């Protein structure tokens, strides 16, 4: 088979990580004990992509749980589907990052990283043919951000010919009051642009605005934000988990989504928050993006979309052709046929039909400009910079991370302004 | 003798192979277990169907075929499918990792790890032939395996079998059933690399087949199964002369003499008729004149282009079923005086005709109506170059920005190979333009 | 005439062998070139990951030298 090794670091990473496993375990029809009690063989066709098969038909998630503090580790084990995770795959420190990137990347995490790699190595060595790794984490914290990016670099050393994918949660003052977050983000982006093949930009700013303005939820909880994330993560991995007209893996997705290596930051979307024409227009609407960016402020390099549920496929094909024609200016012309539609017969839990969106848009620069703006506001004053230099870092590493993310923005702008002739 | 070995590469090649061989079995009365009651010579024979089927002492008729894919899941369906008894396990070769829509991985990184094994299994088939005629290679242009590995295999076959004939059935990419954005890259790279190693290549435009299934069989959204069952009928029509005998039967090699005026000009345009549903074919007999006239309707072509705006360099008609020369000649005479059929000035204008009395066959639960007579026209037209032009344009749009090129470079390829491949295509488009110019 | 007949078939053999020969060499050249390039690409990738380790040592070293 073609196995994916899941990793979840820090608080945020384990929260959405656990939710991801709760949702897909339900779709594939397995209970927290690891036993299969489904009705369709399509649930087990490509189950090995995310699950190991143990004695007595026990399906164990190929997941590795990480955090520099043992608190969250108890939460998962106690939470639903806590009894399904492999006990030895729990790797926890005692320190705690304290929202310090340097601690997670150079100090505290660098001391725990080896014991994580031993678990990564054990899972990987048993794979028939490993295709890559997927990481869930936030960029605003210290562990999932700092140590998460350390693991990526370390894993890429031992598996340089495997795909590295990440579900990165971007920080937003609308959700977290923590002041130092734009430092952890910029430093993390400095790593992700160099050492990941695909990154799903899960933006808290977007997640907040959706819950508040659309779902009509004032003072939204993390549970509300994750209900969006889980539905998204379920959507973008459907083609990896189920058999269809065309079966996908991490590599084939990267080849089709990433025209240039650095420009691998996708803005995911979901609909609804019906009939086929309704779904299609919503998923291309800016209100339905999980990244706080207007796609009509830039151009699409590539676009991928799933339609889940039993519906008219003739209708879906016509509407997707319809949108591309009416919005032709927002798709680069120097990449022919840069929009693909996928279809899964099996709908999600609760919805008769839905649609998930993956866009490699140049409008993603808006998200990076926001972080860069908040970053430079703190860095011009050198506020709380002692927490980083205290761990042995230099001012340059802040400057380099800043200018590298600046280049990423301008590079996205370059191909936005490019023309066929 | 005159055996033909089929090679099916990648998903497209394999799945088309499934349709073709299933169809062959039904045409020859071969059962899914390989037994053929009408065949009285047990364990061998020099009959016509022996060109495609070998025989075991137990009376099993085994396809002279190899199925190759760098990923196991497609061929695994063959291993556990209806016709799993038909193939010896060694004829079905799989790796653990596909080429990921990348020519480089199919030709180099992944393909090189299995190329020696494939050649060994091909050799085992060849050593069972008393007079091997050549190879038939089924593959897609767009897939990493169909593109990359095929070209590697074709190169290696030219070394191991010299100038032994190698024919192609190539699936030309279409947006309606696309699998990758880099299919134009893979298409240009394969065509360039394979050009010197192929004697004749029958391109099948998926959009053409997609349109025909929608228009003529009223299939609202055709699947690969829909496309493949139509394709196998065209393939069957072309290989019919090799698999059957008859007085008016003309060998494919004779058509090939007329179809290839220069080595690089070896891409015939196939047109098939009648494609019709059971509902419409009921109480509706399509005569010889009607199906022959349908061959000059561009809507029935395997490749999207306009021969009416091009020039002919050969025209072959391969009939099967209830057909006699008298009705063919009458139909042709009518067509010549009503259609836009113009030949280049350096070639004769006569249509070459072949007839196989064995009537057309359809697969159970299929969409195609069973008819008493069908026809496949093979023409050498300058208009087929339009297919190259469309592909080369999509190639240019992306390559001007070097989009997705890093995925190839990362696998060891160089930009020089891209430009070298594109220049060869430019020369090929020019070649088709030159052959159409009147003589001095 | 007999002499010409020999020269024709010999020329046919020569051209056939030359085509096989050139094809065998052109392929060997390609697989070799591709092997070099892919290795050099992976080697470069590991080198700047090696640089990230050396940097991390210099960071942890710099910490204890400020106490
Ligand atoms: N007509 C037809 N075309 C097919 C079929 N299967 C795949 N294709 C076409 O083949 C192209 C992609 O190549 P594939 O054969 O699927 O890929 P591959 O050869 O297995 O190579 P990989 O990328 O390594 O998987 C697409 O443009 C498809 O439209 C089929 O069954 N019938
Ligand atoms: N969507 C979401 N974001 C979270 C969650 N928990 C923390 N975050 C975000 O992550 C950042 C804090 O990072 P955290 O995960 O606590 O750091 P760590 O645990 O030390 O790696 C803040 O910007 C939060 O918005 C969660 O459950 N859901
Ligand atoms: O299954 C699939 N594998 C791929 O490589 C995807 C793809 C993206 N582009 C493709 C192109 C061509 C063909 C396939 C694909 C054009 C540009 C972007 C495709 C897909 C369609 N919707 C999805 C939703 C979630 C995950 C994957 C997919
Ligand atoms: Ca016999
Ligand atoms: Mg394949």
């Amino acid at each position: 088979m073609r196995e994916i090794v899941h990793i979840q670091a820090g608080q945020c990473g384990n929260q959405i990580g656990a939710k991801f496993w709760e949702v897909i375990s339900d779709e594939h029809g397995i209970d927290p004990t690891g036993s299969y009690h489904g009705d369709s063989d399509l649930q087990l066709e490509r189950i090995n992509v995310y699950y190991n098969e143990a004695t007595g038909n026990k399906y164990v998630p190929r997941a590795i749980l990480v955090d520099l503090e043992p608190g969250t580790m108890d939460s998962v084990r106690s939470g639903p589907f806590g009894q399904i995770f492999r006990p030895d795959n729990f790797v926890f420190g005692q320190s705690g990052a304290g929202n310090n990137w340097a601690k997670g990347h150079y100090t505290e995490g660098a001391e725990l990283v080896d014991s994580v790699l031993d678990v990564v190595r054990k899972e990987s060595e048993s794979c028939d043919c490993l295709q890559g790794f997927q990481l869930t984490h936030s960029l605003g914290g210290g562990t999932g951000s700092g140590m998460g990016t350390l693991l990526i670099s370390k894993i890429r050393e031992e598996y340089p010919d495997r795909i590295m994918n990440t579900f990165s949660v971007m920080p937003s003052p609308k959700v977290s009051d923590t002041v130092v977050e734009p430092y952890n983000a910029t430093l993390s982006v400095h790593q992700l642009v160099e050492n990941t093949d695909e990154t799903y930009c899960i933006d808290n700013e977007a997640l907040y605005d959706i819950c508040f303005r659309t779902l009509k939820l004032t003072t939204p909880t993390y549970g509300d934000l994750n209900h969006l994330v889980s539905a998204t993560m379920s959507g973008v991995t459907t083609c990896l988990r189920f058999p269809g007209q065309l079966n996908a893996d991490l590599r084939k997705l990267a080849v089709n989504m990433v025209p240039f290596p650095r420009l691998h930051f996708f803005m995911p979307g979901f609909a609804p928050l019906l009939t086929v024409p309704e779904l299609t227009q919503q998923m291309f609407d800016s209100k339905n993006m999980m990244a706080a960016c207007d796609p009509r402020h830039g151009r699409y390099l590539t676009v991928a979309a799933i339609f889940r549920g039993r519906m008219s496929m003739k209708e879906v094909d016509e509407q997707m052709l319809n949108v591309q024609n009416k919005n032709s200016s927002y798709f680069v012309e120097w990449i022919p046929n840069n929009v693909k539609t996928a279809v899964c017969d099996i709908p999600p839990r609760g919805l008769k039909m839905s649609a998930t969106f993956i866009g490699n848009s140049t409008a993603i620069q808006e998200l990076f400009k926001r972080i860069s703006e908040q970053f430079t506001a703190m860095f011009r004053r050198k506020a709380f910079l002692h927490w980083y230099t205290g761990e042995g870092m230099d001012e340059m590493e802040f400057t380099e991370a800043e200018s590298n993310m600046n280049d990423l923005v301008s590079e996205y702008q370059q191909y936005q302004d490019a023309t066929a002739d | 003798m005159r055996e033909c070995i089929s090679i099916h590469v990648g998903q497209a090649g394999v799945q088309i192979g499934n349709a073709c061989w299933e169809l062959y079995c039904l045409e020859h009365g071969i059962q899914p277990d390989g037994q053929m009651p009408s065949d009285k010579t047990i364990g061998g024979g020099d009959d016509s169907f022996n060109t495609f089927f070998s025989e075991t002492g137990a009376g099993k008729h085994v396809p002279r075929a190899v199925f190759v894919d760098l990923e196991p899941t497609v061929i695994d369906e063959v291993r556990t499918g209806t016709y799993r008894q038909l193939f010896h396990p060694e004829q079905l070769i799989t790796g653990k990792e596909d080429a990921a829509n990348n020519y480089a991985r199919g030709h180099y990184t992944i393909g090189k790890e299995i190329i020696d094994l494939v050649l060994d299994r091909i050799r085992k088939l060849a050593d069972q032939c008393t007079g091997l005629q050549g190879f038939l290679v089924f593959h897609s242009f767009g897939g990493g395996t169909g593109s990359g590995f095929t070209s590697l295999l074709m190169e290696r076959l030219s070394v191991d079998y010299g100038k032994k004939s190698k024919l192609e059935f190539s699936i030309y990419p279409a947006p309606q059933v696309s699998t990758a954005v880099v299919e134009p890259y893979n298409s240009i790279l394969t065509t360039h690399t394979t050009l010197e190693h192929s004697d004749c290549a029958f391109m099948v435009d998926n959009e053409a087949i997609y349109d025909i299934c929608r228009r003529n069989l009223d299939i609202e959204r055709p699947t690969y199964t829909n496309l493949n069952r139509l394709i196998s009928q065209i393939v069957s029509s072309i290989t019919a002369s090799l698999r059957f005998d008859g007085a008016l039967n003309v060998d494919l090699t004779e058509f090939q003499t007329n179809l290839v005026p220069y080595p690089r000009i070896h891409f015939p345009l196939a047109t098939y008729a009648p494609v019709i549903s059971a509902e419409k074919a009921y109480h509706e007999q399509l005569s010889v004149a009607e199906i022959t006239n349908a061959c000059f309707e561009p809507a029935n072509q395997m490749v999207k282009c306009d021969p009416r705006h091009g020039k002919y360099m050969a025209c072959c008609l391969l009939y099967r079923g209830d057909v006699v020369p008298k009705d063919v000649n009458a139909a042709i005479a009518t067509i010549k005086t009503k259609r836009s059929i113009q030949f280049v000035d350096w070639c004769p204008t006569g249509f070459k005709v072949g007839i196989n009395y064995q009537p057309p066959t359809v697969v159970p639960g299929g969409d195609l109506a069973k008819v008493q007579r069908a026809v496949c026209m093979l023409s050498n037209t300058t208009a087929i170059a339009e297919a190259w032009a469309r592909l080369d344009h999509k190639f240019d749009l992306m390559y001007a920005k070097r989009a997705f090129v890093h995925w190839y470079v990362g696998e060891g390829m160089e930009e020089g190979e891209f430009s070298e491949a594109r220049e060869d295509m430019a020369a090929l488009e020019k070649d088709y333009e030159e052959v159409g110019v009147d003589s001095v | 005439k007999r002499e010409h007949e020999r020269e024709v078939i010999q020329k046919a053999i020569e051209e056939n062998n030359n085509f096989i020969k050139m094809a065998k060499e052109k392929l060997a050249q390609k697989m070799e070139s591709n092997k070099e390039n892919r290795e050099a690409h992976l080697a470069a990738m590991l080198e700047r990951l090696q640089e990230k380790d050396k940097h991390a040592e210099e960071v942890r070293k710099n910490k204890e030298l400020k106490e």
